[PDB]
């Protein structure tokens, strides 16, 4: 069910992080939101994202888009290598049956929609 | 336009086809390793199949192949849907230009999985602006069509088996669709204005 | 319950698999070496088929397929009658399993002989008592759904051609009916509690 | 008496035959290099065409096959009319019959030109005087009844590539309605009265 | 027409005869009794026995089952090693376009079915 | 369109010119006369054949078949040396999208359809 399985190819060489400079990500096909019930599902997958980086010290605010069915939900770090170092624990792997895939986004365009994460600095870890 | 069939499947073993084409009859078709010997319909069986070239290896492979994969057809869009306990190997140059990955990148589907290996508007959308470039550029879109795949074993980048023809098991699929909507603007494009010997 | 055809069938030179596959539409179907392209009825004709590694030894036996064999199905049994002036050499497990012969016999029939190949029963009746004995026992039977048979030249243990495609002109025949049964029962059967390598 | 199909083609590229054989449903046939999948009416297009062992020298030569070539059947009589830009090379019997040439001659039909390449009544005519030769001499009339052709490069004496089977892009046409006439030939005169051994 | 045609295979190695302890033997599959006619058809039947077991001197009593359509003939022996030589010659054998299978049957239930048998110790010959 | 294409194959070997002892030829599949207008069209079928046999200097008579659908013209020479040099110009070779062949003719037959060839001696060239 709700599990990750693995990575669909190895991000390296050919498929290379592109490591770009702004710290925010947007994760892409992680859910259908029409498909959850309750309103204490984006828990689960809030911690999903934090279990897959476990090692990553630099998230700081996470954000579950409940509306749109791209299923996205989106993440700012610290610094850019803290956003590359999410993006390869993410992109190209499956969780819940389906490939998540990572795009970057501009980092004044974040805040414009998310504002509540410019305090949002302590290091997020799963349970 | 609509094709007769949305696609056709050809079965390999290493680099020998085995069996005869497989003509999709409906928006469903099953690839799996048991025994039904109608490929009318939706169930495309290769453990009936025969090949004189089979080897243990070849033979340990079909045995996990079990319920395969489910391949349809709905809504302009092609999905693999990983029905096998073991996992599938998909090429998709549709898929990986849509995701940004490498044109020749292999993607994984585990057990359980599905994964969109084509989209029709995206193909029609590509051939559009593949007019201007050229011929070559055009009939390059040929190689888009075709989507190979294979069972259990792995084959690409990381592994031993660098081509799909070292991989025990493994199908090709031909998009009916596309072949005919790249067909119809290869034919309004003439010919490349290159020679060509009829000795060497 | 039955299938669409009753049988499919497919000839080989040596080890090259040569034209089309046959499916019968018919309870009786002719495999001669004459050249009626029709292979959509009664008659199967092998001297119309072309192949590129044809040699004097396979030609030179395809001279003598002459009326050749005499395939039908009927009340739940398979025949092969040689109708050809030289003999015919037929492999099929179920028939072996039913005299007490090994399993890997090959049965010698001379011009006007018939042989009882298959029974529908009995194949019902094995299947029914593999159940019980797992995935494998049951599998193995795919291999009798099948039945090997050369033209002219023999093959098997006594002569220097120990497997068929060391014979110039052969046939495979595969039993939709039995395949049919056997595939209802493997698809609920599971697989097998097995491990296999993605890598090696 | 006519044929379900007029004629069958097969494509090759060098030694090995590729993709499924087309089954001619009118008149006219066009083969060409485009990508159109429907196979059963009157195109057959080997652009789509997937094949494991092609090479460069191949490939550069089907993107010359173009508009390709036109066979078509009317008034008892086959033509071919080369619509492609570069030559294809036809071997027909009965064409080579007709006109004093060596039976093993290759005809260049240049871009744009058309050439009979099969005549009914001939074919018919000479199977009648054969008989009175023996069985050999009518059943070698079966090789008349194909025809051989190949696109770009060009076979024979004069080229390197000796046989058809050295030129990257050929096809072989079977002519139904021959091999039909003669089939009710074959099947009247018997056997050869010859032996042949079941060990050797 | 009805003439031997042969052995569909050499009974050797891994078809050997099994050499039972019994001089009984049922012949399979030799006529069809509807297809015959008159009462002088089981001669033919029995001599094409005895032609093809020309070197064996130990066939005692030979019956031919003349409502059976398995076409079953039966014939007792001297001892199990008679009984073995005449299953050699006969056992995977063409006659007449039908493939010739034969079964050991047990002593005692064949004195049953023919008592005639016991008194018959000359040896039969063809003609 | 009225362009010679090449030959068909090369007249050697296996397809060697018979060279026959007559001076007359007849060429086939030149043209057909139901697709000509004019009763000007005929020149270019003769300065064709000409200028495909500008070497040869021994043609004297040359008539067009207006009528045959065969799209045939006679040809008479000095010498049956002339006439096959005229052959191997012209047999197998392609013109206006067909296949040319050439036959000889007796030479007693000629003259009887063409009388006015007897006094044709001088030869003909293109222009």
């Amino acid at each position: 069910s709700k599990v990750w399985q693995g990575q669909a190819f190895h991000l390296d060489r050919r498929n290379s992080p592109p490591n770009s400079l702004t710290p925010c990500l947007k994760i892409r096909n992680m859910f259908d939101p029409v498909m959850e019930i309750g309103d204490q599902w984006h828990l689960a997958i809030q911690e999903a994202i934090l279990e897959k980086c476990s090692d990553n010290d630099g998230i700081v605010h996470i954000a579950v888009d409940k509306n749109s069915r791209e299923g996205c939900v989106y993440v700012k770090c610290l610094s850019p290598e803290y956003a590359g170092k999410a993006f390869k624990a993410l992109h190209g792997s499956w969780f819940d049956g389906k490939l998540v895939t990572v795009k970057y986004l501009r980092l004044d365009r974040y805040h414009h929609r998310f504002p509540q994460a410019l305090t949002s600095n302590t290091p997020l870890k799963p349970s | 336009e609509e094709p007769k069939h949305w696609c056709s499947i050809v079965y390999y073993e290493l680099n020998n086809r085995v069996g005869e084409a497989f003509h999709a009859s409906s928006t469903s078709v099953l690839v799996d390793g048991f025994t039904d010997p109608s490929n009318n319909k939706n169930r495309f069986c290769l453990g009936l199949l025969s090949n004189v070239n089979r080897n243990s290896t070849i033979e340990n492979t079909r045995r996990h192949i079990g319920k395969g994969v489910h391949l349809y057809y709905v809504g302009g869009e092609v999905y693999a849907e990983c029905l096998s306990d073991s996992s599938i190997f998909v090429q998709s140059r549709n898929c990986n230009y849509h995701h940004g990955f490498h044109p020749t990148t292999v993607c994984k589907i585990p057990s359980g999985c599905s994964l969109k290996i084509f989209n029709n508007q995206e193909f029609a959308q590509l051939l559009a602006q593949s007019v201007n470039h050229g011929f070559e550029t055009v009939y390059e879109l040929t190689k888009m069509c075709t989507i190979r795949m294979s069972f259990v074993k792995g084959w690409g980048a990381e592994y031993h088996r660098q081509d799909v023809t070292s991989t025990p098991c493994w199908i090709e699929i031909h998009l009916h669709g596309p072949l005919q909507w790249l067909d119809k603007v290869l034919t309004q494009m003439g010919s490349p204005h290159n020679p060509i010997s009829e000795v060497e």
